[PDB]
């Protein structure tokens, strides 16, 4: 898009020609407070690495799921509570 | 409905006589389809609601229905000619 | 043309669900027999509210229950329907 | 009258893990 | 090679989601991989077969372990007729308390599953008694699976890789396989029976610690080497014998009684011992037939060449077939699949009528499940045999080398074969459906005496020839003057006749007009499925509509809309069409078996004898009648133990319905819809931040057919399995 | 008798079924006037049922346990009317129709425009061919022996 | 013939649509079709809708070669208009494509060499079993 | 990456070239037919596989054949 006339094809401006624009992209550098950034970059910056994040996520999820499953109280889960009534006999007297 | 129905008997007793306007011939055991709809009549019970429409129109005899049928045939001939 | 061909199937689906809803709701909540003292007994006894919230409820209490008449109509005047 | 001991379950699980390692080796050989 | 389909370049370079689907779908077809040689093909197949063996043995070991750990095998053994076997325990976090109460069956302390595979009866019959036996078996099978995994890895190594000539040694492989794998295996099984399992049924306990000192017979091996083989059959078990105890127990190890054990209603163990011993001897003898390194024996190529009729009615005979079969893996696969399908159908037919396991034939649900399972397996196997035979015609067939032999002359009169099959199918269909509809009309009009009821006199005559004295034909074994009856009246015929004249078991059930009509419908299904499969196989190389189909492979969508339209033109599509007919035929067979046995077990055989002659009788008295407890598994008033089967029933109806969507609606609609979806995604704020890696496309035509058939078959199987299990377990009778 | 089947006249269950059907018809009859048309129709049905049962009993049909007639088709001389005679009649009629159709097709094949006669039937020629079909077995055997029934050079695909 | 170049010619009078270019044109090829009109006329856009072509040179960006060829076929058979189209790559490379030697493909022209021609009938192709464990396809022979 | 082959039974009626929606085919001078021209397929990289050329070919069996093969962003007919 040269834009001077009804011309919309221009090899000089190929990003305009192909319509490769940023619709809402905003590049103002000032968003947050300095001390907020200090705190968040100090604490949340540990999880930046991605392979370590994968390993930590998998190990933590496995540990949490196993601990909750194996230590859940009977008053919460019915499967751990177990049966409380007398069993019912089968049709032909088969138990 | 003028010739193969129990419309008059139904007119007498609307709440007990089942409407019926189709009668089958005795050929291969088809007799069993002629049910006991009431009014001393045997035939297939119909669900098209023509008896109710005719009663709302004020028709009380088979002669009026026969006249309407003849008029309908005349109108069919007129449409074909048109 | 093939889009119409598929729209026909989906129209069939929609209308089938609509007529099933009408039949069950009417039989369960409107139609019925009334006796002295104005007590109303419905054909299916008001089971639409509880049994229509599940697919199993439909399958058991509508198709299985209400098809007993069509599959037992042999030997009567309703045998043609079966 | 028997009910399977816990050490028997331990032995079964260890054997299953070894068999899984062997299966992993065979699958790696097939892939390559 | 670079991307996921490492074996395919064309699929690797595909920018769409079709790459993943087709990489999954073509992974195990080694002949199509890039740069594939014959040697690599054979070695990869051999290692894959080792892996399959390991998987099978792990499956068996898992069954054994889970039964030993969470099952009531010993309690069931104490009271076989009053205890329900336990398959595996349940740990579902999504349950509520009523379900936990409802699924606590057996003597368990929690929710469990009742087993319908019949492994309790099989394991009890072969001498297993406690949980330690099952645990030892599980550990041993783990070791065996590990051994096969090591074997596969080793025989893939460069030092230990076999050569192509080794894989094509047909005579030596058949000699070892026939001798060892059959005869020696059955001889070892006879050894197990005699040495361990027969003493177990008589109250003895023989294990590895006392195997070397517990004599199977009071005078062991004396008469065997003295020629007095009859000493081992002197004292069989009494008719009052109690299985597992010494009350009325004999000392014979190889009897030939014939019939059923009165208490367990199954075959005698000593009969089974002499059977497997005779089979072992026959197979070991039959092994020493083909020539190998020792200069004696037949040569299979020379046998095939010699057999050729003079006068040229068969042409060049079986000439050239040796190389055609040896060099084609698809020919071998088709032959193996056809044989295995026939054998599986034989197993299914001969196990319900001659139960071999103690306490079976009283567990009705197990019997029905086993029959249906192996019959569906057989149907799928037969369809696969025909499919891989069509693949042989397309890929491995060489017209010049098979010049005027039987194989080429089969392609020669293919139109005649297809025409006469079409005639047979049409004849059966017209006249069978006509009789059913005529009977329907007769009973609708209230005149059931006007229906055409035809007595199956040929099958009744055969039944009378076996010794059934109900039809009054008095022929062969039914005639006391027959030479056959006199010849057999001392060896096997007392017990066999007593079993066949009993009308409570399933040994040669009584038959009538309904049975006639159903065997005729089954014949219709068989001939029609054969029509479809044979038409696909023979017309695989080309037809009038498309004379060069062999250049387009086994599977391709179509040939375009030209020449009138060529949808479903390949042989793969004939497979696709025949799968539906296979499912329908097996459904008819299983429906017939299940209804007849339900009526037999309830004692009301008259309902089947009267209602099976018309189709409304089937629809009213089988399906609608027996679906009551199934559909009442869960209701607004609570839930039963049949809740899981009701849920599976609805699940199957749903999946079967979903398959119709892929079966009916084709691709272009979905492709355009996906195009609109892609436009929508590229133009949405906060969603443009995420980009797909593979361009989304609709499924392929063949892929759509396959997915529709898969959803269809899964729905079919799950629905019928749920209905069968629930309708047979709600009553247990 | 054959396969343990009793004759219909001797059998009980055949008579029970007849009694049940007559009783049902009379129960239906109880609702109408004696001289009305429904009564006459029901009486006609009753007489037809009686005649049918008498004919089935007297014709010599075997009867099952459930009380219904069964058919024997193995070739027995005492039951030829069940299968063999109607089979021969059907074979005659079907051979007639097939033979005359083939003859008409062959005669039309050599025409100015065979397809026009294929959709619009030449009624006189069709009637002549149809009337000549009485002796179709003799003509069929004649053309089978004369070598004018089958073809040898037909279109086939790539084998 | 010497293949033509590209320039800055006006586009047809179109009001916009949702059937235009997408990210594929940005990260892959897109196509441009050029033609000359004697008068302003209304024509149907291959992407849906109606546009007005200018008097003189015209230029139009399209996403597929099939769209360009369909529009050009309609122009030739309905307006008697000669047309060209090219292929444009993201880096700026331009490839001239349709009248490759200036003559439309349905007219025989000298200097063209056969490609893919087999000197036999379709029934003389070999058998797939003969070319087993080889990379040939029996129609490449 | 489909493959299009022309066989020597061609009569040079040019119908396939006119039917092609992506300009894959073209006519080439030839000897062996009355029209003295034959079809060629140089731009097979642009073939979509529609098989209109096969539908347009008058011959007992086709003189132009299309063998479907590896799929590409041009063969799949993708505008995105
Ligand atoms: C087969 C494996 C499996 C297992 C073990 C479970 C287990 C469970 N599901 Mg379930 N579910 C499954 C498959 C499974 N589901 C599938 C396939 C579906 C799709 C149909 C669902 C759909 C489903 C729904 C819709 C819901 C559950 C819920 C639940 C929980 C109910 C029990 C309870 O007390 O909740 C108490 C549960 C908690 C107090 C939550 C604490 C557990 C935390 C979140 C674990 C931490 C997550 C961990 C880091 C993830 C690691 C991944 C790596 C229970 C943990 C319910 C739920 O979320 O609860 C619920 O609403 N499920
Ligand atoms: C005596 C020596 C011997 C033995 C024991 C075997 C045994 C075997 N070979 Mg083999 N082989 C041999 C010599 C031998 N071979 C020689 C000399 C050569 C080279 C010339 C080969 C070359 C060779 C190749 C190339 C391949 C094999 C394969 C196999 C295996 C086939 C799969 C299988 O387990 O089927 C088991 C089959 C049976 C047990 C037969 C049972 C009979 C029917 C089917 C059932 C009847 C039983 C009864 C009714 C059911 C009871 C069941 C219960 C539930 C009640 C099998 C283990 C294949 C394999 O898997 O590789 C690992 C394979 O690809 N062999
Ligand atoms: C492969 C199967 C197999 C195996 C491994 C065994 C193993 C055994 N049996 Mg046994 N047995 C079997 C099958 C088998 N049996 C069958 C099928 C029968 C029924 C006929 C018997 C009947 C039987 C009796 C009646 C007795 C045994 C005994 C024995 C034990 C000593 C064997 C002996 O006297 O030396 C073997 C001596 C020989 C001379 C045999 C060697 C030559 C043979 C014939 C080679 C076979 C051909 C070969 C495959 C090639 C031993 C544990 C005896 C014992 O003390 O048990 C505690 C005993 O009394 N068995
Ligand atoms: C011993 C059993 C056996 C073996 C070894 C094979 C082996 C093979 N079959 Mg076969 N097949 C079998 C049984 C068997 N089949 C049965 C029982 C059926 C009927 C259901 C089929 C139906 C069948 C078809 C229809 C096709 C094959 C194909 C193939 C080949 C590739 C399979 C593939 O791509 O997997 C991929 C597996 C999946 C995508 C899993 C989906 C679930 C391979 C040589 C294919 C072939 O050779 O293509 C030319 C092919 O088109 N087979
Ligand atoms: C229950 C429904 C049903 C019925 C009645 C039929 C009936 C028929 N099918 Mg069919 N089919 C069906 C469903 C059905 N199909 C479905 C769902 C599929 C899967 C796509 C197929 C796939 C299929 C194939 C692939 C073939 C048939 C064939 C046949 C014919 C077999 C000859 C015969 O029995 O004549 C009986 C005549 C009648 C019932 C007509 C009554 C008036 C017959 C016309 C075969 C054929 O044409 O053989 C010559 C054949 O090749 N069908
Ligand atoms: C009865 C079976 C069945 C079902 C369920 C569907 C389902 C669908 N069809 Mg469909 N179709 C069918 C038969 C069926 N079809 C048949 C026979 C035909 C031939 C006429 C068609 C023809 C057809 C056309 C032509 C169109 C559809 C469309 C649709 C979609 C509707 C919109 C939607 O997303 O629904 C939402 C609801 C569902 C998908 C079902 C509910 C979700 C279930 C309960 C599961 C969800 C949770 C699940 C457990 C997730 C966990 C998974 C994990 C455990 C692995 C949906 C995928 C339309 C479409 O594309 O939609 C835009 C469309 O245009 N179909
Ligand atoms: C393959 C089956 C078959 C065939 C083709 C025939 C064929 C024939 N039977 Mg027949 N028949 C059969 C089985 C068969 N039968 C069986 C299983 C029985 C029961 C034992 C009979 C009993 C039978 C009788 C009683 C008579 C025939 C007769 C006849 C002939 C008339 C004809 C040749 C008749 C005959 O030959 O008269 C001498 C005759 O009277 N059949
Ligand atoms: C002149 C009539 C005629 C004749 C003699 C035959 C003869 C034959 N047909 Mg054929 N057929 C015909 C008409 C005819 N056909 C028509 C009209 C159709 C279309 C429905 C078919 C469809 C058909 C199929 C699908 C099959 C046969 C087969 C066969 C063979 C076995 C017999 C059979 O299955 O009959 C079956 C007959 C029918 C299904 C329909 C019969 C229609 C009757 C004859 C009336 C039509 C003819 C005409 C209207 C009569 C008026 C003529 C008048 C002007 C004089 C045999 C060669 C089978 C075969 O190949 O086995 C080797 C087979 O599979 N035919
Ligand atoms: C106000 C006014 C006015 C007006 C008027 C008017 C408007 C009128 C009208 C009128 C009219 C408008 C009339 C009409 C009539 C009609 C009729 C009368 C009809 C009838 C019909 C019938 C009877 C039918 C029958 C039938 C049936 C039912 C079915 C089918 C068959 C038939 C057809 C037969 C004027 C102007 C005067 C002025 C003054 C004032
Ligand atoms: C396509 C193809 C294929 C396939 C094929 C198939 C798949 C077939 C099948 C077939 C079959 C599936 C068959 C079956 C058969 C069977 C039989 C043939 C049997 C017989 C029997 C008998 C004969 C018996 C007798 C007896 C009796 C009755 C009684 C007792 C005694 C005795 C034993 C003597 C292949 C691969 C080759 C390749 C080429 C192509
Ligand atoms: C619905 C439908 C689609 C659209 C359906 C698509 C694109 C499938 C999308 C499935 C999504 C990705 C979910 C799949 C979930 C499955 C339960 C698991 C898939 C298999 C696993 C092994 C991954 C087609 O593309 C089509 C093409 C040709 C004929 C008929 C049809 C057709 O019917």
């Amino acid at each position: 898009k040269y834009g001077e006339k009804s011309v919309y094809f221009d090899l000089g401006e190929i990003d305009n020609t192909t319509g490769n624009w940023d619709l809402y992209g905003n590049d103002d550098p000032n968003r947050y407070n300095g001390f907020q950034n200090k705190f968040f970059e100090t604490f949340a910056g540990a999880f930046t690495k991605r392979g370590l994040l994968l390993k930590f996520l998998v190990l933590g999820g496995a540990t949490t799921i196993g601990y909750l499953g194996s230590t859940s109280s009977p008053d919460l889960l019915a499967i751990k509570n177990g049966p409380k009534q007398v069993p019912v006999m089968g049709p032909r007297g088969r138990k | 409905g003028a010739r193969f129905s129990n419309y008059e008997a139904w007119l007498s007793d609307p709440t007990h006589i089942k409407p019926s306007a189709q009668v089958v011939w005795p050929i291969v055991g088809q007799k069993i389809l002629n049910g006991d709809v009431g009014g001393g009549f045997q035939g297939i019970q119909i669900t098209s609601g023509f008896f109710q429409l005719w009663r709302a129109s004020g028709i009380t005899s088979e002669l009026q229905l026969y006249t309407t049928a003849i008029g309908g045939l005349i109108f069919a001939a007129l449409m074909l000619f048109a | 043309w093939d889009h119409v061909f598929l729209g026909l199937f989906w129209m069939y689906n929609a209308i089938s669900v609509v007529i099933f809803h009408f039949s069950w709701k009417m039989q369960s909540d409107v139609w019925g027999s009334i006796s002295d003292q104005g007590v109303v007994t419905h054909i299916t006894g008001g089971n639409f509210a509880q049994s229509s919230i599940t697919i199993n409820g439909w399958l058991r209490d509508f198709l299985w229950a209400q098809a007993s008449q069509v599959i037992q109509s042999y030997g009567s005047s309703l045998s043609a329907y079966g | 009258m028997t009910s399977i001991s816990d050490s028997q379950i331990i032995v079964a699980l260890v054997s299953a893990f070894i068999t899984g390692i062997l299966a992993l080796r065979l699958g790696k050989s097939l892939y390559q | 090679a670079s991307r996921f389909p490492k074996f395919s370049r064309g699929l690797s370079q595909d920018p769409t989601t079709r790459r993943i689907w087709f990489g999954i779908a073509t992974a195990h077809d080694f002949e199509s991989h890039d740069d594939m040689t014959e040697e690599r093909l054979y070695q990869k197949i051999f290692a894959s077969h080792f892996g399959q063996l390991a998987i099978i043995f792990l499956w068996t070991s898992g069954n054994l372990f889970h039964v030993a750990w969470q099952g009531n095998f010993e309690a069931w053994g104490q009271d076989p007729l009053h205890v329900r076997p336990i398959a595996h325990a349940i740990w579902d976090p999504h349950f509520g308390q009523p379900a936990v109460e409802a699924f606590t069956r057996g003597g368990a302390s929690g929710p469990v599953n009742i087993a319908y595979s019949g492994v309790y009866q099989w394991w009890y019959t072969i001498g297993l008694r406690t949980n330690q036996d099952l645990y030892g078996g599980s550990i041993f099978l783990l070791f065996v699976s590990a051994l096969f995994l090591i074997a596969g890895w080793l025989h893939l190594q460069p030092k230990w890789k076999p050569s192509v000539s080794w894989f094509k040694n047909a005579e030596s492989r058949l000699n070892h396989h026939l001798s060892g794998l059959f005869g020696v295996s059955s001889l070892a099984w006879t050894g197990h029976l005699v040495h361990v399992a027969i003493p177990e049924s008589r109250g003895e306990h023989v294990r590895w610690n006392n195997l070397l000192t517990a004599l199977p017979h009071p005078q062991g091996l004396g008469p065997f080497f003295a020629g007095q083989w009859n000493v081992y059959a002197q004292n069989p078990d009494s008719n009052s014998h109690l299985f597992g105890t010494s009350e009325g127990a004999g000392t014979a190890i190889l009897t030939f009684l014939g019939g059923f054990h009165p208490q367990t209603q199954s075959l005698w163990l000593t009969d089974m011992a002499h059977h497997h011993l005779a089979i072992a001897v026959i197979f070991i003898i039959a092994g020493h037939m083909y020539r190998t390194n020792f200069g004696i024996g037949h040569s299979m190529k020379e046998i095939l060449e010699a057999h050729t009729p003079p006068g040229g009615r068969l042409g060049r005979g079986h000439k050239g077939l040796y190389d055609t079969i040896n060099n084609s893996l698809h020919f071998q696969l088709g032959l193996a699949l056809a044989s295995l399908g026939v054998i599986t159908s034989l197993v299914a037919q001969h196990m319900y009528s001659l139960p071999p396991y103690a306490f079976l034939a009283q567990d009705f649900t197990t019997q029905a499940a086993l029959y249906t399972h192996h019959q569906y397996i057989a149907g799928f196997i037969m369809t696969g045999a025909f499919a891989h035979g069509a693949i042989f015609f397309i890929r491995d067939y060489n017209p010049e080398q098979n010049k005027d032999n039987v194989l080429a002359r089969m392609l020669e009169h293919k139109e005649a074969i297809i025409s006469h099959l079409s005639w047979a199918s049409l004849f059966l269909g017209f006249h069978t459906l006509g009789l059913y509809v005529h009977n329907d009309v007769m009973l609708a009009f209230g005149t059931p005496e006007k229906q055409i009821l035809i007595e199956p006199v040929f099958a009744q005559w055969i039944q009378s020839a076996h010794g059934k004295a109900l039809y009054g034909f008095d022929v062969l074994l039914s005639s006391a003057d027959s030479p056959a009856f006199n010849a057999g009246q001392t060896l096997w015929l007392p017990g066999w006749l007593d079993a066949i004249n009993n009308n409570s078991n399933s040994l040669f059930l009584t038959i009538g007009p309904g049975d006639f009509l159903v065997h005729h419908a089954i014949a219709l299904g068989l001939h029609t499925t054969t029509l479809i499969l044979v038409k696909g196989a023979l017309d695989a190389r080309g037809s009038k509509l498309m004379p060069d189909k062999k250049e387009f492979g086994y599977s391709f969508p179509c040939d375009g809309p030209g020449r009138g339209g060529t949808c479903d033109i390949s042989a793969w599509d004939a497979f696709y069409l025949a799968v539906f007919w296979m499912l329908n035929t097996i459904g008819w067979v299983t429906f017939y078996w299940h209804w007849k046995h339900i009526t037999l077990w309830q004692g009301n055989v008259a309902q089947f004898n009267e209602s099976s002659t018309y189709l409304m009788g089937w629809l009213r008295d089988y399906l609608w009648l027996n679906s009551s407890q199934l559909i009442n598994g869960y209701n607004p008033f609570g839930m039963n133990s049949l809740s899981v089967w009701a849920w599976m029933f609805l699940f199957g109806h749903l999946v079967w319905a979903t398959g119709f969507m892929f079966l009916i609606s084709w691709r272009g609609y979905w492709q355009e819809l996906i195009e609109t979806l892609a436009w929508a995604h590229e133009r949405t704020p906060l969603a443009n931040l995420v980009r797909w890696k593979d361009k989304p496309v609709a499924l392929s035509i063949v892929q759509a057919r396959l997915v529709g058939l898969a959803h269809f078959s899964v729905g079919y199987i799950f629905t019928y399995a749920a209905f069968l299990i629930a309708s047979t377990s709600g009553k247990f009778g | 008798d054959v396969a343990g089947l009793t004759p219909c006249k001797e059998s009980k269950g055949f008579a029970k079924r007849e009694k049940q059907e007559i009783k049902k018809l009379e129960s239906r009859l109880k609702l109408y006037a004696p001289d009305s048309a429904p009564a006459l129709a029901l009486n006609a049905t009753i007489e037809k049922t009686k005649r049918r049962f008498a004919f089935y009993g007297n014709e010599g049909l075997l009867c099952g346990t459930d009380g219904l007639p069964h058919l024997i088709v193995d070739g027995d001389q005492a039951h030829l009317g069940e299968f063999v005679y109607p089979g021969l009649v059907f074979l005659y009629i079907a051979g007639w129709i097939g033979w005359v159709g083939r003859a008409y097709l062959i005669d039309v094949r050599t025409s100015k425009k065979p397809t026009e006669k294929e959709i619009i039937i030449d009624v006189p020629l069709a009637l002549r061919i149809m009337s000549k079909g009485l002796t179709w077995p003799v003509a069929a055997i004649g053309e089978l022996r004369s070598g004018k029934l089958v073809e040898k050079s037909a279109n086939i695909t790539v084998s | 013939t010497p293949p033509t170049l590209n320039a800055d010619t006006p586009a047809p009078i179109f009001g916009g649509s949702t059937g235009g270019l997408l990210r594929k044109a940005q990260v892959e090829e897109f196509y441009v079709i050029t033609w000359e009109s004697p008068k302003e006329q209304i024509f149907e856009m291959p992407t849906g809708g109606a546009a007005i072509m200018r008097s003189g040179p015209n230029l139009l960006k399209l996403a597929r070669k099939e769209q360009c060829l369909a529009l050009g076929a309609r122009l030739r058979t309905k307006f008697k208009i000669q047309y060209q189209f090219y292929r444009v790559f993201p880096n700026g490379e331009v490839q001239y494509l349709h009248p490759k030697d200036g003559v439309y493909p349905e007219k025989v022209n000298a200097g063209r060499s056969p490609v893919g021609v087999n000197n036999r009938s379709i029934g003389k192709n070999a058998n797939p079993a003969e070319l087993k464990f080889a990379h040939k396809q029996a129609y490449d022979l | 990456a489909h493959s299009v082959k022309i066989y020597d039974t061609c009569i040079g009626c040019t119908q396939c070239v006119r039917a092609c929606p992506t300009d894959v085919l073209e006519m080439v001078p030839w000897d062996g037919c009355k029209a003295s021209q034959i079809a060629s397929a140089p731009r097979t990289e642009d073939c979509v596989g529609c098989k209109r050329c096969e539908s347009a070919c008058p011959t007992d069996f086709l003189s132009v054949r299309v063998y479907l093969g590896a799929e590409t962003t041009r063969s799949m007919g993708l505008a995105y």
